[PDB]
């Protein structure tokens, strides 16, 4: 009788967040990957003399 | 007569 | 006649290129059962060439070309093939090793150990093979054959000996007392605790009989021919020809049973 | 009686979701440039180990790391000069796990034994020893991180997961609700949140001061491994067993994306990002390792061969060095310039 | 953690004598040792040394052929051997602790002496004396010079500081110019270039007053500079 | 070189520290790890016990016949489920496992766990031995009336007699001779699926018995035997 208490009370506290639409979302990613493009190494490659790994 | 291979 | 030269060399050739190109790609050398296979190939293929060059100089036909290349082509074929003796026989002490004593011998089986053993076997064949130019250079008027440039009474003599000797027997008593101990060893484990003993009775008798077969008569003839001398007729020149044509046979041989009878070479040969 | 009313519970929840599906993602970035080819090089090799590696971790001066076996025993390696600093013996053989502290000076590792111990290094005496020990799980462990000094998290086979204080030694919170293994969990950039995976296929997130969960997933439908964080922190990636991968997002609260091939039958096992974002690289049990554009969805390289099963990766924070582990008892660094 | 020596006394010329320290409270096998010597109105002097394996000897050219050492792990001892002494031998003697590696720092601990009877790179600096008051805001700066550049490809500068109380052996304070020790107060403070370096102090107590010295580490043969008082 | 003199000492350092590994191989090399099984009915720890002369989770044992030792290993407080943690033992030389021939109405399940184990996918190369126990109790009841074995498994009627290799090591009755049936159902499911890369043991073991720790060497010895000759590539 207990566990379906529970998840009853479960379920009630679980169903009260906000929402937003997926078209406001998608551009985010898009702004923070066009922001920091210019320091990726691995993205693009960087000058002999200044590589550690040589 | 012949001496190692194939001389004969 | 050249035809059947031709067969044996058509025969030989694609073999050991075969498993040759096979180890590089999939087998990679990791191990030191790995190398010695790589040498034996090789040397194989490198003693595979000699043919034509004979039956150019007896196929209706003598001897074309000049005193530069005989004195080239003899010194070569005779280093070619003495390499093979030593090969097989160090792969014997190699496996007793690895069945009879296996903690007590693990230092030696260090991947360094197998390439100085190659590059000091790779030596001495030429070492050997030097009085066949220096002492008696090889003289183009019997038709590329060899002719002495002291009394030949005493040293064609001393060639024959010295050379049997040292070429035929020692391996042999090396191999069977290794090949004998293994069989010897495994009974005992065996008693205590079906289908294995007969499988190694076989491949053991097998690798005996052929090894000695492919090999036995060669010296026997040249032995007897220099106690006394043998008359002049046709039968004389047809007893050397199939005397001398036997002995390609084991280059076609070697390949084969190494190779391909093995399980791990099988399931990596996919 | 019940089970009408949770039924009816289910789909009004389920009902909501529909609406927020207001466009594909596909259809917005088709007219994206792609990426390229890549390709990388070895730089240097490490040896030493007797028997299979299971776990690595890097440090925070992008310098220093360590490495575990089965065999009993730990190595701290200098990456640039590959020297040897100090190695460690333990008294139990059977381990999984090991992290590394922040400041350098503490170390913890763990195993079957249901104890993720810790070390000390810097004393007057030149010598490492032990601390403290802490028991109380009933199951094998699979992670035990860091976080602050004097403060721990742990998980275990057991479906449950806890709290500790390192001064005293004992618990202050407990996390309940599963019903299967669980086998792994990352943090967040702000330490106030976290989440964590089971063998149930579902995925759940917590609070740290509050201690009560908040939201729920059920996308795959085998058993999952992996999990890890985006930068921003609002976004995480999860692996299965069933050859597949998926992204999630915590506001919009759907999938987005899934990435598979028809050539692939094997698993995956472990998951990275890159500083950027735009890069996604995994590992499979076929000797193999891939790499995949985060906005594109196609391959884009391979990382060679190894001889063996692969196991673990690693990115610094500078973002110029990789490396990778494997159960063939060596270890490899990729640069990848030209 | 402490050290003990003994020996010393009173010889005529052509003799021989011999030394042994004791140590206790810490590993003994993964540290070297040093020996240093004083006179009576000079500065300090270098002698040898050895190392944890006992794979490798040096020595001065002074004391080239007639001073030996010896190592002993087991007993934890250590022992020195001398002979054919001269009347210019008069010093004591001290000893001193090493260790090597990403990080490390070398020099750490100092022990007593005993006493005897018997009967490259140049470093400069000057300022012999110089008048402080007691108030704290007084502040007082020192300066040194050399005569070759210390600067390695790799990127790091070698120098290093002490300073000695009256009746007591010296200590360590800085180390590669820019790291404090351990148990050091957060007053002091240090700086330098190329080939000129500098030290400040700030907030003095009554505590502070000493003699104060220097040294270099790049080239095998080690100088030491005279002290200057304050 | 552009070294300078402090980096020698981390040099000499790194080469003194590297030599204790090979020693430490050098003793690894030289030991054998065993793993054990089994159920609650079986005389498992009374076994351990007798071979010697809170939650651990793991316990081990140890013992040394001919100056050659052996370890042993055991698991405590685990859950029902084996799925997972059973990777770890990819490589180890032997497993162990024991049966209670007694009962007759819980035979299923044994046989079916049997079975589970055989074909798993992380142990296509590791090979088994087995023993049964407990006969004294099985003779008392064969002797006695008031059961019998038609009634749970058919089929045992129309059994032959026993089979011709089957040896008299005991002056007793014909009807006590009915182990050599339940030994034919467990190797039947043994004897398919085999390719030569892995074989099977059985064994009689009697109550609290001895010299149990003599049959194990033989075995052992033959298994690491064999594996030196596919290692070659003569066999």
């Amino acid at each position: 009788i207990a566990q379906a208490r529970k998840l009853v009370e479960q379920l009630k506290m679980e169903a009260n967040i906000d929402r937003i639409k997926v078209s406001k979302a998608a551009a985010d990613l898009m702004a923070y990957c066009e922001a920091h493009a210019k320091e990726d190494p691995l993205l693009t490659p960087v000058p002999a003399s200044e590589n550690p790994f040589r | 007569x012949c001496f190692x291979k194939t001389c004969t | 006649v050249p035809v059947l030269y031709l067969l044996v060399c058509a025969a030989g050739l694609g073999g050991n290129t075969l498993v040759i190109y096979v180890v590089l790609r999939f087998a990679k050398m990791k191990t030191v059962t790995n190398i010695y296979i790589l040498n034996l190939a090789v040397a194989d293929v490198l003693y595979m060439l000699g043919l034509p060059f004979l039956a150019t100089q007896n196929a209706a036909s003598f001897w074309p070309f000049g005193p530069v290349l005989c004195r080239l082509v003899m010194t070569l074929d005779g280093v070619n093939q003495f390499t093979s003796v030593f090969c097989l026989t160090v792969m014997s002490v190699d496996r007793y090793l690895a069945v009879v004593h296996p903690l007590s011998s693990a230092r030696w089986r260090r991947p360094r150990v197998a390439k100085l053993a190659s590059a000091a076997a790779w030596v001495l064949s030429l070492c050997m093979s030097l009085p066949l130019l220096v002492f008696a250079d090889v003289q183009e008027g019997g038709t590329c054959n060899a002719s002495w440039p002291e009394p030949v009474g005493l040293w064609g003599a001393v060639f024959i000996i010295y050379t049997a000797v040292l070429g035929f027997f020692a391996p042999l008593l090396v191999i069977c007392l290794c090949y004998l101990l293994i069989v010897v060893k495994v009974r005992a484990a065996g008693v205590r605790v079906r289908r294995s003993e007969r499988k190694v009775t076989r491949m053991v008798l097998v690798l005996v009989l052929v090894f000695a077969g492919c090999w036995l008569p060669f010296f026997t003839v040249n032995i007897v021919n220099l106690a006394v001398a043998l008359p002049q007729e046709p039968a004389s020149a047809g007893l050397y020809f199939f005397v001398v044509i036997l002995s390609y046979a084991n280059s076609c041989a070697n390949p084969v049973l190494y190779g391909f009878l093995s399980d791990n070479f099988r399931q990596s040969f996919q | 009686q019940l089970r009408q009313e949770a039924e009816q519970l289910k789909n009004q929840i389920r009902d909501a979701r529909k609406a927020c599906a207001d466009a594909t993602l596909s259809q917005i970035t088709n007219n994206i440039d792609p990426v390229g080819r890549i390709q990388m090089r070895t730089r240097r090799t490490l040896r030493g180990h007797l028997a299979k590696i299971y776990a690595m971790h890097w440090g925070t001066d992008s310098r220093l790391l360590v490495s575990a076996s089965q065999d009993g025993k730990l190595i701290i390696w200098d990456s640039y000069t590959t020297n040897k600093v100090h190695a460690i013996p333990l008294r139990s053989s059977w381990v999984m796990t090991c992290a590394y502290a922040p400041s350098g000076n503490y170390v913890a590792c763990g195993g079957l034994d249901n104890i993720c111990s810790i070390y000390n290094l810097k004393t007057r005496e030149g010598n490492v020893r032990v601390s403290r020990e802490l028991a109380g799980h009933t199951g094998y462990l699979s992670c035990c991180r860091f976080l602050d000094d004097n403060q721990i998290v742990t998980s275990s086979g057991d479906t449950t997961c806890a709290l500790w204080d390192i001064e005293t030694g004992q618990q202050t919170t407990t996390f309940t609700g599963h019903t299967g293994d669980v086998m792994s969990l990352s943090l967040a950039p702000d330490t106030r949140l976290f989440v964590s995976g089971a063998c149930d296929a579902s995925a759940k997130l917590w609070d740290v001061r509050e201690g009560m969960c908040r939201q729920t997933f059920t996308g795959h439908e085998s058993d999952i491994n992996a999990i890890c964080f985006f930068p921003n922190g609002n976004a995480f990636a999860t692996g299965s067993d069933d050859a597949t991968c998926r992204l999630f997002d915590l506001r919009a609260d759907q999938e987005l994306m899934t990435y598979s091939h028809d050539n692939i039958i094997c698993g995956i096992t472990s998951v990275s990002f890159s500083k950027s974002g735009r890069l996604l690289l995994a590992g499979y049990d076929d000797f193999n390792c891939n790499v995949w554009d985060a906005l594109k969805a196609d391959r884009a390289g391979v990382l060679a061969g190894h001889d063996n099963r692969v196991s673990c990766l690693g990115v610094t924070d500078d973002g110029m060095a990789v490396a990778t582990g494997s159960w063939d008892s060596f270890l490899k660094i990729w640069n990848g310039s030209s | 953690v402490q050290l003990v020596e003994s020996g010393g006394g009173l010889v005529q010329p052509g003799g021989s004598r011999k030394l042994s320290c004791s140590a206790s409270g810490f590993a003994f096998s993964s540290f070297g040792m040093h020996w240093v010597r004083q006179a009576p109105e000079k500065g300090l002097e270098w002698v040898a040394y050895i190392s944890s394996g006992s794979g490798t000897i040096y020595y001065a050219d002074t004391v080239k052929g007639r001073f030996t050492i010896s190592r002993d792990d087991p007993k934890n001892t250590l022992f020195l051997q001398m002979t054919s002494l001269r009347s210019e031998d008069t010093a004591m003697y001290y000893c001193v602790r090493s260790i090597y590696y990403y990080g490390s720092s070398p020099f750490d601990f100092w022990g007593q002496g005993t006493t005897l009877t018997v009967s490259g790179s140049d470093i400069v600096m000057t300022q012999a004396t110089s008048s402080v008051p007691v108030t704290p805001g007084e502040s007082v700066s020192i300066s040194c010079r050399s005569s070759k550049s210390l600067l390695h490809s790799n990127g790091n500068t070698y120098l290093y500081w002490f300073l000695q109380r009256p009746g007591q052996s010296p200590q360590l304070l800085i180390y590669r110019m820019s790291n404090l020790a351990s148990g050091v107060p957060d007053r002091f403070s240090g700086s330098g270039s190329g080939t000129a370096f500098t030290l400040t102090i700030s907030r003095l107590e009554a505590e502070d007053v000493g003699v104060y010295y220097c040294m270099q580490h790049l080239e095998y043969p080690l100088t030491f500079g005279a002290g200057t008082k304050l | 070189c552009t070294l300078s003199a402090e980096d020698k000492a981390a040099v000499e350092r790194s080469k003194m520290i590297e030599k204790q590994l090979q020693k430490d191989k050098q003793v690894y090399r030289a030991t054998h790890r065993l793993l054990l099984l089994g159920a609650d009915n079986s005389g498992k720890s009374t076994i351990v016990k007798q071979m010697r002369i809170k939650t651990s989770g793991i316990f081990e044992t140890k013992f040394q016949v001919d100056k050659v030792n052996f370890h042993m290993f055991d698991v405590g407080a685990q859950r029902d489920e084996r799925r997972k943690w059973i990777q770890c033992f990819n490589d180890v030389t032997a497993i162990i496992f024991v049966v209670d021939s007694s009962d007759y109405n819980r035979l299923q399940e044994a046989l079916n766990d049997f079975k589970s184990i055989w074909n798993n996918r992380w142990l296509r190369t590791i090979s088994v031995i087995l023993f049964l126990n407990k006969q004294d109790l099985l003779a008392e009841k064969v002797l006695a009336g008031k059961s019998k074995i038609e009634d749970y498994f058919p089929e045992f009627a129309r059994y032959t007699t026993p089979e011709d290799a089957t040896p008299e090591p005991g002056e007793d009755p014909r009807v006590t001779r009915a182990k050599y049936f339940i030994r034919d159902e467990f190797l039947r499911i043994s004897t398919a699926s085999g390719d030569g890369r892995h074989y099977c043991y059985p064994h009689f073991t009697c109550s609290v018995d001895t010299e149990n720790a003599r049959r194990i060497f033989n075995d052992v010895t033959d298994i690491i035997i064999k594996m030196n000759l596919r290692d070659c590539g003569l066999f």
